[PDB]
């Protein structure tokens, strides 16, 4: 089963344009800003029955919520996260905990420089991307 | 204030043998001089991963194993190590309720499962089919009576006529719990409840039935039957009610599966009593004369300890109890039993009393039991 969008699309003979996604929760049909939002967060297509299944926005706020506010927990500066996993900051999935998005090599490097520490939430590692970082 | 040094305080429900287990905490001060508090807070299951967090709560908590794994993931239990002499006084598959990442995370004590209580006096052949229900309970109206009330707001009671004809929580192989495969709402599952839901439809059940009103109505002998596990007998007991307990009815020829719990006892990590608290429960609890005060309080069902439960075998209450136990099936204790319990809460609430069909509260709870896992899977790293 493709776990990303396109291969996803290139195995119902569509595009990413044109595909009809639900989501996982509340299989409301996804707005296409949505579908697009989904590829760029690099997020996970989900099965369920042996359908295929992304996420909105409303859903995936709200249980990113829930698992935040009922699954708190601590937090690492980077060197130690490089040194618990031997990879480098660029190699390890971290995403920003208020879009979802994979934080660039950059934004990690910058965390690391100016010694922010990544939360951990129910086994995943995130910060905070430079587009939440600047905005009203 | 933070866990007092030098004394136990314990949590258990309160539909348990609490003054029984005061009195095997009074015998322990006798000996030791070490005091034992025994206290029944409402939601005590709720409150204790919040306080323990903190550090604080009770030195043990009581609780069925279901909810132990998610304790243990939160490092709130200690862990349990008896010797392997101990370990042999007590039925192995009690131990593996209580096991988690290959660790012994509590002490098993009595192993429950519901039946079908049922009064002799008004239903000498009780029914062994749901099906026969609604005519048996048209009948029994005739005489200014009703076939069957009981608790419809806690799903531990509906759960084994949802299992029955192919439901569970998450699929069992090797060992090993899936979480990716839930069972809440496959045609099984909807079969179960839609005849639940039909019932009441039919005027044979009232969806706001719950445990006090079921618990009155038995034993004022105003309904023939109820299901409910080995605490309540001795509130039958008193009312005077001749009853029986026997196997669930089966429906489409299968039986009632119970979701079977062990009352365990676990130790809070920030317990500075440690010590105490095994030497309580090891040598003060488990023995025949503390498993029997805390049961003629409250009867517990069948006790983990292999020397009292071979006496309480001979009971027909207690065969009956381990007959629907091994038609049904030992909970999982997974961090994710709490979303799958909250989630099939609300789905037999919400599809008796007729807000969602049942097929939309199932598939809502089908989603709320694997919610956090669903989002795991959508945020994690794959291709
Ligand atoms: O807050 C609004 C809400 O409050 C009330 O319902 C809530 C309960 O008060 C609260 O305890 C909580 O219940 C959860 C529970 O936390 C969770 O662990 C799970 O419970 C399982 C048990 O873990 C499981 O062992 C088994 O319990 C048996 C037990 O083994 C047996 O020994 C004996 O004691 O009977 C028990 C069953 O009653 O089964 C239950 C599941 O039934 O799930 C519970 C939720 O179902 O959360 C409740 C909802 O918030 C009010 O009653 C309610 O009307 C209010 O709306
Ligand atoms: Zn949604
Ligand atoms: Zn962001």
């Amino acid at each position: 089963r493709p776990r990303k969008l396109p291969q996803l699309c290139t195995e119902l003979q569509t595009t990413i344009h044109d595909i009809i996604l639900e989501c996982v929760y509340c299989k409301q049909q996804l707005l296409r800003r949505e579908v697009y939002d989904f590829a760029r967060r690099d997020l996970c297509i989900v099965y369920r029955d042996g359908n295929p299944y992304a996420v909105c926005d409303k859903c995936l706020k709200f249980y990113s919520k829930i698992s935040e506010y009922r699954h708190y927990s601590y937090s690492l500066y980077g060197t130690t996260l490089e040194q618990q996993y031997n990879k480098p900051l660029s190699d390890l999935l971290i995403r920003c905990i208020n879009c979802q998005k994979p934080l660039s090599p950059e934004e990690k490097q910058r965390h690391l420089d100016k010694k922010q520490r990544f939360h951990n939430i129910r086994g995943r590692w995130t910060g905070r991307c430079m587009s939440c970082s600047r905005s009203s | 204030m933070k866990i007092e040094e030098g004394k136990l305080v314990i949590w258990i429900n309160g539909d348990k043998g609490y003054n029984g287990l005061a009195e095997v905490g009074k015998k322990f001060e006798k000996d030791t001089g070490i005091k034992v508090t025994v206290e029944h807070p409402d939601k005590l299951e709720e409150k204790f991963p919040q306080v323990a967090a903190t550090g604080d709560g009770p030195d043990i908590i009581f609780w069925a194993h279901d909810r132990f794994g998610g304790y243990a993931q939160s490092g709130l239990l200690a862990e349990i190590t008896p010797a392997a002499a101990f370990q042999d006084k007590l039925y192995p598959f009690t131990w593996d309720a209580v096991r988690y990442n290959g660790k012994l995370i509590a002490y098993p004590i009595a192993v429950e499962a519901l039946s079908l209580i049922y009064n002799k006096d008004l239903l000498p052949n009780p029914p062994k089919t749901w099906e026969e229900i609604p005519a048996l309970d048209k009948e029994l109206k005739a005489k200014g009576k009703s076939a069957l009330m009981f608790n419809l707001q806690e799903p531990y009671f509906t759960w084994p006529l949802i299992a029955a004809d192919g439901g569970y929580a998450f699929k069992y192989e090797n060992g090993k719990y899936d979480i990716k495969d839930v069972g809440v709402d496959n045609a099984g599952a909807k079969a179960g409840l839609t005849f639940l839901v039909d019932l009441i439809k039919n005027k044979h059940m009232n969806a706001d039935t719950d445990y006090s009103i079921a618990e009155a109505a038995f034993n004022k002998g105003e309904t023939a039957m109820t299901i409910n596990g080995p605490w309540a007998w001795s509130n039958i007991d008193t009312s005077a009610v001749n009853y029986g307990v026997t196997v669930l009815p089966t429906f489409k020829g299968q039986p009632s599966k119970p979701f079977v719990g062990v009352l365990s006892a676990g130790i809070n990590a920030a317990s500075p009593n440690k010590e105490l608290a095994k030497e309580f429960l090891e040598n003060y609890l488990l023995t025949d004369e503390g498993l029997e005060a805390v049961n003629k309080d409250k009867p517990l069902g069948a006790v983990a300890l292999k020397s009292y439960e071979e006496e309480l075998a001979k009971d027909p209450r207690i065969a009956a109890t381990m007959e629907n136990a091994q038609k049904g099936e030992i909970m999982p204790n997974i961090p994710q039993m709490s979303a799958f319990w909250y989630a099939v809460r609300t789905a037999v609430i919400n599809a008796a009393s007729g807000r969602q069909t049942v097929d939309a509260a199932l598939a809502a709870a089908q989603t709320n039991a694997a919610a956090e896992d669903i989002l795991d899977e959508l945020l994690g790293e794959e291709r």
